[PDB]
């Protein structure tokens, strides 16, 4: 594989998946170890949990990346609080891609747990969502979605052209225009079978967008009506 | 928003 030098740079951020499933894990069963038969986290209760936690492991990432610390704190808020949602839901997606089984739902725990299982404890929204996502998963599979793409499109989603009220708005449309050009240069390069491949990649981050906008205002109506358990981090990215 | 202020200043 010939890989652009920016896309290595990119790589250089990635968490240790195996160290951050295990950690995640064990917070999850400390949780339910600490409380008796009554009052037991219930199924969207522990996803709440796990969301909670996957997102302290985004901002540990982001915070990571070279482009994103060149920012002030309130330039970093104003991203993150933007795609926070979005990049829950790719890396809900990108972990279907690569450890996923048709049928099945691979959790950041490294749990496989049956869709129709978790299908079945979930309302018509998120049954819509999850099986939106799902189709993307396919269609991902598909076009042979890799790490390489993947770090490119959460560049992507983090530094975002929609974000107003940015004091250094160059710099980020200048990330934007760079992963950009590496991506296409990328997938041109090495799925050359895959024609406008890089241009269904792109297609696709607008639905990822649609969907987890539809999960974040979810879960902030489901926290006003007390629905949602509380995890510091998610309640405090829904109350802003 | 306190909470990530305070991440993204620890
Ligand atoms: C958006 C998240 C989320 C966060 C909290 C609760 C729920 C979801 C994620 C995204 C990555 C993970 O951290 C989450 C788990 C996953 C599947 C949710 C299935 C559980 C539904 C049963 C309880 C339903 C009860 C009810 O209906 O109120 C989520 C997901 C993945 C794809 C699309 C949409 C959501």
């Amino acid at each position: 594989a010939s890989i652009p030098h920016l896309i290595l740079e990119l790589l250089k951020c990635e968490p240790d998946e195996p160290q951050v499933q295990a950690k995640i894990m064990a917070y999850l069963q400390q949780e339910q170890a600490n409380r008796s038969k009554h009052e037991k986290l219930s199924t969207f209760g522990l996803m709440c949990k796990m969301a909670d936690q996957t997102l302290f492991s985004i901002v540990e990432w982001a915070r990571s990346s070279i482009f994103f610390r060149e920012l002030k704190v309130d330039d970093q808020m104003k991203l993150l609080q933007n795609c926070w949602s979005e990049l829950l839901i790719l890396d809900h997606i990108y972990r279907q891609v690569v450890h996923g089984k048709e049928g099945s739902i691979f959790l950041v725990t490294g749990q496989q747990v049956d869709y129709s299982i978790i299908a079945s404890q979930a309302g018509a929204t998120l049954n819509n969502l999850m099986s939106h996502a799902q189709e993307l998963v396919a269609k991902l599979r598909s076009l042979q979605f890799d790490q390489r793409e993947f770090v490119c499109l959460k560049f992507l989603v983090l530094f975002s052209l929609d974000v107003k009220n940015l004091e250094n708005f160059q710099l980020v449309e200048g990330v934007q225009e760079q992963v950009n050009a590496a991506l296409l240069d990328y997938t041109m390069c090495n799925y050359p079978q895959q024609t406008e491949k890089f241009g269904q990649l792109l297609l696709r981050l607008p639905e990822i967008r649609a969907i987890s906008m539809q999960a974040e205002e979810y879960l902030y109506y489901k926290h006003l009506n007390g629905d949602v358990p509380y995890n510091n981090l998610l309640i405090e990215m829904l109350h802003a | 928003n306190a909470l990530l202020r305070y991440l993204l200043d620890k």
